[PDB]
């Protein structure tokens, strides 16, 4: 129960939180990180040009948005059936699996931030370029 | 038992009343003791107990809050008074839990003593179904105790009729639970008929208008006659369905509107509805 | 009931006493549906499937009232039978249902 | 609210999904009933239709589809926007009992356990005094 | 409330429990025993050869299974209609009425275990013999 | 504990139990779907997985505490029975991939012997591996 007073009061003491979920672990996704409940409170202070790379915030924002949409679409698939999903939604559905299979999952392995951004851009290619609302065109041209 | 009165007086009020009640039954009278209410009497008693520093328990009520209340209700009963003759004190006690919780004091301890409970249901009231007594949550342990009086003085089929109506209401409750899940579209004609008649029982029988000059009181003779009109409509309904009569045809049967206003009739013109029901179904057996 | 088929076949349904109407394209045929629909008396229109490859979009377009003819695509063209347009209709219908593109 | 919500809640839930389950097996039985009248229809169809091609001979034709057309008429589209009916239906329905079930247990979570931090606090006031 | 601490703590002190239900009583089924909440927490210790009769467990198992199926079929009848029920299901539907009318209902009357097993076998005859999954063939030949 | 098994019993203990568990895991998922859409649409590949999954449950998971032999299953016997089952799996999937009817594999004579393997107190059990391979060959022969 993440609302139990102990874990709940601890959140304010942190700059980064990694939240693990039993449901995700039971789907065989390890590390069992909930991509829509893990946050970086002070994240903006440790990223960008001269720290990581200039496109880091945009890529992080786009992956988070696409993964959250993809997870909701898993619910929509259950409601309507896989075949009734639009072509655009199917891409977001698939992106959630790609995010879990390739970005979350590491075969124990020390990824540099450059390695992690590369995987991020590779999985992002699954989405229509016209659907990358959270990445400025300057970054798409330079990094996509 | 007003609020400006000491907890002591209100506490003693049920005992003063019961004694006066027992006094009149001693004469050979049947008296009714109506207790507005025991929830407030237990609050007055808890105030006295806490002031006396007696150890608080559940909801801060003293431990001696169950044996006493029981002792009160035990003084109820029909007796053979001193020097023969029969009299009685019937008790009707109001139950007012702190707020819907329906736990302690009042309800909990009371519902364990009393043999009868008439559950006024706010949802039945909002729906304008009077009396607002929930026929699913109310109970009496006297049904068999009084059935012979009804059979000998009113109607030979009193018990069988009320058991049949209750089974109807029981079946409706189960059906409505399922419909709450899978919707009503899949319902067979047989199940739609049971809901149709179940609804007539609720609206034409269970509901009574306390404000109407006629339906304010329903004589025993009228109660059974209305029951037989409803139960006879049921048998005919199930019989018509079994012969492929559309339920929609039965639902708009002309006699139905008369059955709905039967509680307002003060003459036996009500049992005539049985024959009016049968011929009307025949007119439905005719058209097929 | 009306039947919409290629003209030779349509002629043959007529000689058999049935109400066959001849068409040679998806569009022509939709036109025929709309004239029949407006004209009003039919409870069912059986259409060669070669002429009705999209019968939901077909309803969609007829738009008018109002109570519709059931619309029934039925086999076609000549080389379209000398397949088995069944094996795959069945692959789709089971996937359709259970959800599972089963390995038939 | 509080107590009482307690049990009708989940038997709406438990007893009410035991019988949504049960419409599920009902409809795969229909599955197997439907799909077997599915292929046979298919059969004669393919059939003397093209008996129609090489074509009095006028009926190898409507004789053909009086048989051919009728059979696949009932079977062909009555047989399933109504088959694919039966079963396409009652399943977004064990969807009801499904995620909505998560519903009853966050609901129930919320308070036989919350209602208890509490019977016990008040103890605690003059339980502690 | 069967979870109230009083009734709930009493369960451990028993070898057999007979649980009555208001819902069942309101359907006119008496005795109002919940057939899925009454347990021979110790039933197996008081039955069989030298106690009751060798076929007692098999008969009890078969009646319980057939009555439970019959009760579910009352739901199925409501869903599809009586006429849409299969011949086999109709027999189980009817068995539930027979169980209630003849086995549960007693006209106040002291039935010996022999009398009770006889009624049980009499009602079981309503079911196809091929549908008696929980009675070994040895008992069918000897007692049916 | 995997290293104790690998060094003292069998080098493939961990890989074998992971493979059997993945089998059982897959069966669980398949049975959930079948509960919905029925078993008629099942491909041969999925029917084979249920066939072998069932053999794992009946021939391995299930043990008879009342049998004088199967009451205890020595470490050496546990791995040998596992390899007979896993070898039957590989051969089953290999035969299907070559268009062998699953119905032909389901009634394969060795299957009944694999079913009574838990009752054998002699290594006659690992002989079943060779008996399995030749029998599949007799199925590769008839095609």
């Amino acid at each position: 129960d993440r609302t139990h007073p102990i874990p709940d009061l601890t959140g304010y003491i942190t700059e980064g939180q990694i939240q693990l979920s039993r449901e995700l672990h039971r789907k065989g996704i390890y590390p069992p990180i909930d991509p829509l409940p893990s946050l970086s409170r002070l994240m903006n202070n440790g990223v960008g040009k001269g720290k990581t790379r200039e496109d880091h915030k945009q890529v992080s924002d786009q992956l988070y948005s696409a993964y959250a949409n993809g997870v909701d679409i898993r619910k929509l698939v259950a409601i309507i059936g896989e075949d009734a999903l639009t072509e655009n939604d199917r891409r977001y559905l698939q992106f959630a699996d790609a995010f879990e299979r390739f970005f979350i999952n590491q075969g124990q392995q020390n990824r540099s931030i450059e390695e992690s951004l590369q995987i991020a851009w590779a999985l992002l290619s699954m989405l229509p370029q016209g659907e990358l609302k959270r990445i400025s065109k300057d970054h798409i041209g330079k990094y996509y | 038992n007003t609020s400006n009165m000491p907890v002591a007086a209100r506490e003693a009020s049920i005992y003063v009343g019961v004694t006066i009640a027992e006094y009149f039954r001693d004469q050979g009278f049947s008296v009714a003791l109506m207790a507005d209410s025991t929830s407030r009497w237990a609050e007055a008693l808890r105030e006295i107990s806490s002031r006396l520093e007696e150890m608080p328990a559940e909801e801060g009520y003293p431990p001696y809050l169950a044996a006493r209340l029981a002792a009160f209700y035990e003084r109820a009963g029909k007796v053979i008074t001193l020097g023969g003759e029969e009299g009685a004190v019937t008790i009707v006690g109001a139950v007012s839990p702190p707020g819907g919780d329906m736990s302690e004091p009042v309800t909990q301890s009371t519902l364990r003593i009393v043999g009868a409970f008439w559950r006024l249901d706010a949802s039945l009231a909002f729906r304008r179904h009077f009396p607002a007594i929930n026929w699913n949550g109310s109970y009496s342990l006297f049904t068999s105790a009084l059935d012979p009086w009804y059979r000998e003085n009113v109607a030979e089929d009193y018990p069988e009729l009320r058991d049949a109506i209750s089974e109807l209401l029981q079946r409706e409750a189960g059906l409505q639970e399922i419909v709450q899940l899978v919707g009503p579209d899949a319902l067979q004609d047989a199940e739609r008929l049971v809901i149709e008649v179940g609804r007539i029982i609720r609206e034409d029988f269970l509901q009574q208008n306390a404000y109407h000059e006629v339906d304010a009181y329903c004589s025993m003779k009228k109660a059974y006659g209305i029951m037989k009109m409803i139960l006879a409509f049921y048998k005919e309904a199930e019989a018509a369905i079994k012969r492929g009569v559309s339920i929609d045809e039965i639902l708009q049967l002309p006699v139905l509107e008369r059955i709905g206003r039967a509680r307002y009739v003060s003459e036996e013109e009500f049992p005539a509805y049985f024959e009016e029901a049968m011929k009307e179904i025949q007119g439905a057996f005719k058209a097929l | 009931m009306a039947v919409i088929a290629d003209p030779e076949t349509a002629q043959g349904f007529r000689l058999a006493g049935l109400e066959g109407y001849g068409a040679s394209s998806a569009e022509e045929a939709q036109s025929l549906l709309e004239t029949l629909v407006e004209r009003g008396g039919y409870a069912l229109v059986a259409v060669d499937e070669a002429l009705l490859p999209d019968p939901e979009r077909a309803v969609e377009r007829l738009m008018r009232g109002r109570d519709l003819p059931v619309l029934l695509p039925i086999a076609g063209l000549k080389e379209a039978f000398q397949g088995h347009d069944v094996e795959g209709y069945m692959r789709e219908l089971v996937r359709k249902t259970i959800g599972f593109d089963i390995k038939l | 609210m509080s107590q009482v919500s307690p049990t009708r809640m989940n038997l709406l839930q438990r007893r009410g999904q035991l019988r949504l389950a049960q419409k599920g097996v009902d409809l795969l039985k229909k599955k197997r009933d439907a799909l077997v009248a599915e292929f046979f229809g298919l059969v004669r169809e393919a059939m003397e239709a093209r008996k129609a091609l090489d074509q009095r001979y006028a009926e190898a034709l409507i004789r053909v589809a009086n048989t051919e057309t009728r059979l696949k008429k009932i079977g062909e589209e009555i047989k399933k926007t109504t088959r694919r009916v039966n079963a396409l239906e009652q399943v977004v329905i064990p969807g009801i009992r499904a995620q909505i079930r998560f519903i009853q247990q966050v609901l129930e979570q919320r308070e036989r356990e919350d209602t208890f931090r509490l019977k016990r606090i008040k103890g605690k006031i003059e339980a502690r005094e």
